[PDB]
């Protein structure tokens, strides 16, 4: 029992840009790629595929935008109604399991087209630590290490499965994602404007300032730094 | 294609299923209206097919006491003239003038061609909502002759015409449209003198004189 | 080959003007057994007429709608169920709000209305039953075809070869008209007029079924045992 | 389906409005439409081949409220339809704001109207032109027109019908001519002289009192002509 | 209303805003709690609640619900007036069915710079004032205490004084009042919260 | 508040008053109460003012459409919507209504629709608190044909009295004249009316 | 075809078996990638309530939305009862949402 | 507005061995005034069953009427059941108890 | 191909329009195509203000963006104003319409909008914006775009002539050469539709006494205006 809609959505993905997220034993690294370019299309446009749900759990998106938007405004709404409920931050689970429910049903009752947007969550809380999901068209999510979504998924999969370790550091995860999509691109070397970044760690001090989205100065010292 | 529902437009701009209704219309009986001076007269035929009662198979129908007028579809338009009416009488106070009656009837009528997912009217007031005042009105399967008799009359009578003879002369245009095929005269009455204004039935003895009028011609 | 392009739904007009659906909805009654009305100037009868197998009951035709009016049909059983159903709350209607017996003409013209309505609609389907009707008393007697149209007739006969049962009332009217007084007579005569329709198959107390309504007399169903001819 | 319903043609097109513009012609009558300095006149084609008909009844004016007209080109039942829209349209603007609708907001009420039933699929468009004359309180003489495909925009002038190409030609050059946007003369009976007389010569043929209505639109209301006025006119015009 | 006690004033000082409340929390006469603030702050803005206590803590969660909205669609935090607008109509859709709630706000306006204090009726009525707002079961004592005392321009110091003697005084008169006392000191980018020592606890 | 309309041989007149209070203090006192519901026919208001004036604007809208769709509406027809209005919200509207028109019937037509919106037709009609007073007058000195200036005399001293005797009355006398002529307004101050 | 294509995915999914023994019940994961975290996996066999347990095979999702409706009817029941749900009940109820769900056109 | 009222009068039912009587006044009055001096009370439903609603005349009569509808639907539904004295017990039950909160301000005997 | 690449193509036959955005404004202009001299060009507006610093312009079938403009004016007010007492952003207004030509795309028995939409604007925080608005419901910031007919042509030239140092008037001046470049019929100020969003006008305001109220940004050029602007190319 295939399922056609579900199908044409991932091969609709597949075609999409790429999204890289490492966890860490003590951080969370987001990358992704922009593709479009006009040399007159503004690159301001807030943040194209990074999105915060919340003070906790950020998202990185592949696929149709308009799609992408109304699922994110459905979970900061449901982030802000569980916190509102219980006077606490929610977990990145439930979160996840709430929009693969309701990709599920967008996969089921006629009328409506599914969700060709593919979902990476990385997020935090106290019950499992550091957090990292994955989400489909067809409704499961997936816990993962790292993890890549977009164009060349079977090869980042492949680069990260030959250099990952359970114990990387923060800037040891940012050096793999950035060569990782280095080795991956069609436009042949990796630039700055062509990239977004973010980052979800906790320091010494237990603040918890899970909202680090990369600047494009930063990005090119980051770049310059990792020799890309 | 385009003939195969309601509400769609011909490339030279028609509707063909309201041209389908006035075909089912032209197919009906014979039903004439006649505008003498200060009154209205009306006719109709009615075939007999056996076993039937001769005297209670009435056609006409009245709305507001003052207003004369596929069987179920005109019995359906005339229910919907009767509510309107009433809702006239009941916000005004007052019987509702006949080009208003007609106004509503035809916007109602109108109504029905502009959605596939309903069937146009196939009554005569045309199927697709238009209509006009005349001077005389023929429908039905035996329109032409009835219309040429009209015009005669029309043309002998500058001045105007009787109620009374208007009786006598829709029972003879009647019988000349009948005349064709190979039978019942109903006959309507609404006039200013012989019935101050409120519709009636036509029966006894001037039905009688009517129908031996229309009989020697 | 023949293939009709107008026949589908009810809201699509033939190029010549005709509804094919009413005229299937009106062929169906041909379905049906056959059923047989009367009417005096005192009294009015109904006569009906089918069996599953030797261990099966027979269908009731008679539906009674007042203590004053009833019915027999010819079709489909459900479409005459809902018609029966809603004489019977508008005769109620009558009888509550005005304590006035509700007359069989504005019956039929209700009828009518109601039919009307199943033949514009689009997504729905005409009625397929014929319906004969009779009242309290002077007597009366309605024939109902899906199409919206009633009669008013002397006699009538419809469904599975009811032809003979007509031309025999065709015939026998003046002799029927004036049996005031004797419902017997009239019931006997509908009783010949039903046989004149049967190809040689007889009647018994399970296949035939009675109506009878008049002055004096409330609408009475006889049936079994009551339709030996007594 | 992009032939029989009012959706996007691979061409992207709307083979449903434009039949409704083929529609509008279903009639054989030219309407034509011109502005005074106090006035506004409309005069239309009037047919009545039949003897048995009633000519009192039959009339493509409309009277909206009291100083606006309108002039439909097209069938009559959808005329009907969209002049008691209009009326009851100007009715309630005038209970909630306080003041008489003017003629343009009335134009872009209908051609929104219009707009609504060419992009809803269940809605069929009406084939009408829906011409609005008016002498405004703040613009004065104005006439705007609307179509089956929403659009409406106001004119000096305009012409409707299956031979309006003729007439519109002669309104150009005669506005060409004269080098101002509307006509110069006091009185609106020369600017209905006038609109007969460019009638006349755009259709070559004459006009009886009988073969013609008309519309004057002043600052105190809108009102429609008689018959015996139109004769009148047409003697002044036959006096010169 | 007037069943839980409590009270809120809010000063304005030079380049400096002043935001002070009690902390008493009971039923009628009993004395329940002595740690119920009522000042709640969003981004860089304080919001102040007397009244119905119940009806305090479901406008601060509702507040906080709203404002981390706007925050995620605006990418940016809300400013005291623009808080304020959302203040008076949030309390005006509840009309006929009010909150039985005195609100004020305070906040320096991160592109101007200017202070800015208001205050709210029952139905969310703005009132706009350049010296200070009060609001509470001891309206009027707090009221004298800062027509007497209050002075323009003051710094952040004497400012801290001019709140907490208005406060504690105003709070010793009234019954539902007086079980400690916070003062909140805003700059432009230093906040400073400082406890009370009083009487009666 | 007083308001009168009577009958005359070339058409109907309207006469009202031009005081409006809240309790003890006037509010208004150059009050408009002769309210115009169509070219000719128009409607004098007592009671609430809010209720009244609604009324009047549906009912005024109520004939712009009528006019729109059908024609020239009769007397009896505004008075019709009246009755209507006044009757279905009976529980929630104080209005006491005199309508008055001059149409085909000639001679003028007056209905009164009192609370709780009945109709009758009368040939001169009174109403407000001020009329109380003036009652017996008025049946004194009423014929059924009369002048112009003779019908002014009349609705000039009968509010005169009424402006005199009710406290709730009071400021210039406003009349309405509506005839073949067309609609003719007439002021008269306190000056004038307070001697006869 | 509807229901033979549902049943031909619920063939694709993981084997799961089911044992009744005299005082006890026994219910019975695919091979996890080399970038996959364990830590945090929802178990097959997901209780409805303390005494009464499912195992689903087929589609997960779908099999999610029907063991959250078998949750909340259990506790449904408990509140409207004041007895916990039993065993046919529930495998009744789970069983008329799914007949439920297979009319209405039913694409799976 | 007060919708209730009372109009007097009186009803006795006695059940014997084999038989069943309804007895009752004919007297309909407001107050102190007499309105009539011949309205009976106790009517036939049909299926040997009489019910008499005493109190309110225009509740009583309703009920009455309403009772008899329902009799007549019965025979309707039911192939002429002869609807029995309880199961018209329950059924009346059923019909005060529809009007619970604006209930019949009469006393039924049956 | 479906109804969203239909009115793509009926955009594509559409008048061009134009959008340029400087460091201190922005620019939309558009050409009035009405192909007879006896109706009146300054009854219709291509150009239409929602809110008084924000404008749109656009290009596709006109009756839509009529209705478009009725339904962005009172969602401007319904959603954000009487809120927060201010109007919103150009990012959330483009946000609201571009919300409901999603929702006219994916309503059943509707057809998707067959206009393109190219909104100008100016906040606070944010500085001079200007967006682009497909009949599917997406948009897209740009620093100088073009739409219509001649669109390929449009972009190019404003490819080769947008810089990071362009301000208003040289926006401008880029702008009316790109409209010259591509006039159907007549090149004048009664068929040119010029708007800009820019400094504060405080004599658009309509009463003084309020110093914190500041006048409209939007402004839309006269045809005098326009005229004299001609005569210096």
């Amino acid at each position: 029992g295939r399922l056609y809609q579900v199908e044409y959505a991932l091969e609709s993905i597949s075609h999409a840009g790429t999204a890289i997220g490492i966890m860490a034993s003590d951080g969370i690294v987001l990358a992704a790629e922009r593709k479009v370019t006009s040399t007159l299309l503004e690159q301001d446009t807030s943040t194209e595929k990074l999105y915060k749900l919340n003070d906790k759990i950020a998202v990185a998106v592949a696929g149709l935008t308009a799609d992408a938007e109304i699922l994110i405004n459905t979970a900061r709404i449901h982030a802000q109604n569980y916190l509102k409920t219980y006077n606490e931050d929610i977990p990145v689970e439930i979160l996840v399991r709430r929009l693969s429910d309701i990709k599920q049903g967008y996969t089921q009752h006629g009328g409506l087209r599914p969700f060709g947007v593919s979902f990476i969550y990385a997020g935090y809380d106290d019950r499992y630590g550091y957090q990292l999901y994955t989400s489909n068209p067809s409704g499961n999510y997936t816990g993962w290490k790292a993890i890549s979504v977009g164009a060349n998924t079977s090869a980042a999969q492949t680069l990260l499965q030959m250099d990952y370790k359970d114990d990387m550091k923060v800037d040891d995860a940012i050096e793999l994602a950035l060569k990782t999509l280095s080795k991956t691109t069609d436009s042949s070397a990796l630039t700055y404007d062509r990239l977004e970044f973010a980052t979800i760690r906790k320091g010494a001090n237990d603040g918890e300032v899970y909202q680090k989205i990369f600047k494009p100065q930063e990005i090119k010292d980051i770049l310059v730094k990792t020799g890309i | 294609g385009y003939d195969l529902s309601n509400s769609v437009f011909s490339p030279d701009g028609r509707n063909f299923q309201v041209e389908y209704a006035v075909k089912a219309v032209e197919n009906g009986t014979t039903s004439i209206g006649i505008k003498c001076n200060d009154g209205v007269v009306f006719a109709v035929e009615k075939l007999i097919t056996s076993l039937l009662v001769p005297q209670k198979n009435v056609k006409i129908q009245v709305v507001d006491r003052h207003i004369g007028c596929l069987i179920p579809d005109g019995r359906h338009l005339v229910n919907r003239g009767r509510e309107e009416a009433a809702s006239f009488k009941k916000l005004y106070k007052t019987p509702i003038p006949i080009p208003a009656f007609a106004d509503r009837l035809g916007q109602y009528v109108q109504a029905h061609t502009l959605y596939n997912s309903v069937r146009p009217f196939g009554v005569s007031l045309e199927p697709s909502g238009s209509y006009w005042g005349y001077k005389g009105a023929a429908t039905g399967k035996g329109r032409q002759s009835a219309k040429a008799e009209l015009e005669k009359l029309v043309d002998h009578h500058p001045e105007g015409l009787s109620a009374r003879e208007a009786v006598k002369q829709a029972a003879k245009i009647i019988y000349l449209a009948h005349e064709d095929n190979k039978f019942e005269l109903e006959i309507s009455w609404c006039s200013l003198s012989e019935t101050n204004g409120l519709h009636k039935f036509v029966k006894g003895d001037l039905l009688q004189e009517a129908i031996d009028f229309a009989q020697k011609e | 080959m023949f293939r009709n392009n107008y026949d589908g739904d009810t809201v699509t007009f033939s190029p010549t003007g005709r509804l094919f659906q009413v005229e299937y909805a009106l062929e169906a009654i041909k379905q049906g057994s056959v059923t047989v009305g009367l009417r005096s100037n005192t009294h009015a009868v109904l006569v009906a007429l089918r069996n599953a197998d030797e261990l099966s009951s027979y269908q009731k035709k008679i539906i009674k709608c007042d203590e004053h009016m009833g019915l027999s049909l010819a079709g489909l059983a459900p479409d005459a169920r809902v018609l029966s159903n809603y004489l019977r709350q508008q005769c109620n209607y009558s009888s509550l709000v005005f304590n006035r017996k509700l007359a069989v003409e504005r019956a039929g013209h209700l009828l009518c209305d109601k039919a009307q309505k199943n033949t514009q609609s689009y997504g729905g389907r005409p009625y397929g039953v014929g319906l004969l009707i009779i009242g309290y008393d002077g007597a009366h007697l309605l024939e109902f075809q899906p199409s919206g149209n009633v009669t008013e007739l002397y006699g009538t006969a419809i469904g599975a070869r009811s032809q003979g049962a007509k031309t025999y009332l065709e015939r026998t009217l003046d002799t029927f008209i004036k049996i005031d007084g004797n419902p017997d007579e009239l019931i006997k005569a509908g009783v010949e007029a039903i046989s004149q329709s049967l190809r040689d198959e007889s009647l018994t107390v399970d296949n035939l079924s009675i109506a009878i309504v008049g002055k004096d007399t409330p609408f009475t169903i006889y049936d079994g045992e009551a339709v030996a001819k007594y | 389906y992009d032939r029989h319903i009012t959706i996007f043609s691979p061409e992207g097109r709307l083979y449903q409005v434009e039949y409704a513009f083929k529609a509008t012609n279903q009639t054989n009558i030219n309407s034509l439409a011109v502005r005074g300095k106090d006035c506004t006149v409309v005069i239309s084609q009037k047919k009545v081949p039949d003897k048995l008909l009633d000519p009192t009844t039959v009339s493509y004016i409309f009277c909206i409220s009291r100083t606006i007209g309108m002039v439909v080109n097209g069938p009559i039942p959808d005329a009907r339809n969209a002049a008691l829209r209009a009326k009851a349209e100007a009715a309630e603007f005038r209970y909630k704001y306080g003041y008489d609708m003017p003629c343009d907001v009335l134009a872009k009420r209908m051609a929104n109207l219009s707009q609504i039933y060419t992009q809803r699929a269940y809605m069929r468009p009406l084939g009408v032109i829906l011409t609005f004359v008016s002498v405004d309180e703040e613009l004065g003489p104005s006439i705007y027109k609307t179509d089956p495909a929403g659009y409406y925009v106001g004119y000096k002038a305009t012409a409707t019908g299956p031979k309006q190409q003729e007439i519109t030609t002669n309104l150009e050059n005669h506005f060409k001519k004269s080098k101002i946007d509307h006509i110069n003369e006091e009185s609106w009976e020369k600017v209905v002289e006038f609109a007969i007389t460019h009638m006349i010569d755009a259709l070559g043929t004459e006009f009886s009192k009988n073969d013609l209505e008309v519309g004057v639109a002043t600052k105190d209301k809108f009102f429609t002509l008689s018959a015996e006025n139109i004769e009148e006119r047409l003697v002044a015009i036959a006096e010169q | 209303s007037s069943i839980n006690g409590g009270i809120v004033v809010a000063m304005t000082g030079k380049d400096c805003v002043a935001i002070a409340c009690d902390l008493r929390l009971g039923s009628q006469s009993l004395g329940v709690s002595n740690k119920f603030e009522k000042i709640f702050h969003y981004g860089h803005v304080f919001l102040g609640i007397t009244g119905l206590a119940t009806d305090v803590t479901t406008l601060n969660e509702m507040f906080r619900y709203k404002t981390n909205l706007y925050k995620l669609k605006e990418e940016r935090a809300i400013e005291p007036e623009t808080f304020t607008q959302l203040v008076s109509s949030s309390l005006y859709e509840r009309r006929f069915g009010p909150y039985f709630v005195g609100p004020v706000v305070a906040g320096i306006n991160s592109k101007s710079g200017k202070p800015f204090i208001a205050g709210f009726d029952l139905i969310g009525c703005i009132d706009e004032a350049k010296d200070f707002i009060v609001s509470g079961t001891a309206s009027d004592q707090l009221f004298g205490m800062c027509e007497s005392l209050y002075e323009p321009n003051l710094e952040p110091e004497d400012l801290f004084e001019t709140i907490s003697q208005a406060l504690l005084n105003a709070a010793d008169r009234d019954a539902l009042s007086g079980w400690g006392a916070v003062v909140y000191i805003i700059k432009k980018d230093e906040v400073v919260k400082r406890y009370l020592k009083m009487r009666q606890d | 508040t007083s308001i009168m309309a009577v009958t005359f041989k070339d058409g109907v007149i309207l006469g009202a008053d031009s005081r409006t209070t809240t309790g003890a203090y006037i509010a208004n006192r150059v009050t408009d109460k002769l309210t115009r519901v169509h070219d000719k026919i128009w409607c004098c208001r007592s009671g609430s003012a809010a209720d009244t004036q609604a009324i009047a604007d549906i009912v005024q809208y109520h004939l712009e459409l009528y006019t729109s769709q059908y024609g020239t509406p009769s007397t009896e027809t505004a008075a019709s919507v009246f009755k209507e209005l006044c009757y279905e919200n009976k529980d929630n509207l104080t209005a006491g209504i005199i309508v008055a028109g001059y149409d085909d019937k000639n001679k003028g037509e007056v209905y009164t629709i009192p609370l709780g919106g009945s109709v009758h037709k009368l040939p001169y009609a009174i109403a407000g608190s001020g009329s109380t007073f003036i009652y017996g007058y008025c049946d004194k000195n009423f014929r059924e044909n009369m002048s112009k200036e003779e019908t002014v005399d009349f609705i000039k001293h009968s509010l005169s009295q009424a402006i005199k005797w009710d406290g709730s009355s009071g400021g210039v006398i406003r009349m309405v004249v509506l005839t073949a002529a067309g609609v003719e307004r007439l002021i008269f101050y306190p000056d004038e009316y307070e001697q006869l | 075809f509807q229901v033979e294509y549902a049943l031909e995915a619920v063939k694709r999914g993981t084997c799961a078996v089911g044992v009744k023994g005299k005082n006890c019940v026994v219910l019975g994961r695919r091979s996890t990638l080399k970038l996959q975290d364990t830590r945090i996996t929802p178990s097959k066999v997901s209780k409805i309530d303390s005494h009464v347990v499912l195992s689903f095979s087929g589609l997960n999702a779908d099999s999610r939305i029907l063991i959250e409706k078998a949750r909340v009817e259990a506790q449904s029941h408990r509140l409207t009862l004041e007895d916990p749900v039993t065993v046919e009940y529930l495998t009744r109820y789970v069983a008329g949402v799914q007949q439920r769900y297979t009319q209405s056109g039913g694409v799976r | 507005f007060n919708p209730y009222g009372d109009n007097g009068g009186t009803i006795l039912g006695i059940a014997g061995e084999d038989f069943a009587v309804l007895a009752g006044d004919t007297r309909n009055i407001t107050d102190y005034s007499i309105n009539s001096r011949y309205e009976p009370k106790v009517f036939d439903c049909g299926d040997n069953i009489v019910m008499s609603a005493n109190g309110f005349a225009a509740d009583g009569d309703a009920l009455v009427k309403r009772f008899k509808n329902s009799v007549k639907w019965y025979h309707f539904d039911h192939n002429d059941k002869k609807l029995s004295i309880n199961s018209a017990a329950r059924n009346i039950q059923h019909l005060l108890y529809g009007k619970r909160f604006f209930p019949y301000y009469v006393h039924t005997i049956i | 191909l479906g109804q969203i690449d239909y009115a793509l193509t009926a955009v594509k036959q559409g008048v061009t329009s134009l959008g340029i955005k400087a460091t201190n404004g922005v620019v939309i202009a558009t050409e009035k195509k009405s192909s007879s001299p006896l109706a009146m060009s300054e009854t219709l507006s291509k150009v239409s203000l929602l809110t008084p610093d924000i404008g749109a312009v656009y290009s596709g079938m006109g009756p839509d963006y009529r209705v478009l403009v009725d339904k962005s004016r009172k969602v401007a007010h319904t959603s954000y104003k009487r809120i927060y007492g201010e109007y919103p952003p150009t990012k959330l207004l483009v946000s609201e319409v571009a919300k409901i030509m999603q929702e006219a795309t994916q309503s059943g028995g509707v057809r998707p909008f067959g206009v393109s939409l190219l909104i100008a604007g100016h906040d606070e925080f944010n500085g001079f914006s200007l967006y682009q608005v497909d009949p599917s419901g997406s948009y897209f910031p740009w620093k100088a775009t073009a739409i219509g007919k001649g669109s390929v042509a449009a972009k190019t030239f404003l490819e080769k002539r947008w810089n990071d140092e362009l301000e208003l008037e040289d926006a401008i001046h880029i702008a009316l050469l790109t409209l010259k470049e591509s006039v159907e019929g007549e090149f004048n100020g009664d068929t040119i539709e010029l708007a800009i969003i820019g400094d504060e006008n405080p004599d658009l305001l309509g009463y003084t006494g309020i110093p914190t109220d500041k006048g409209p940004r939007f402004r839309k050029l006269t045809s005098q205006e326009i005229n004299d602007r001609l005569e210096a190319l």
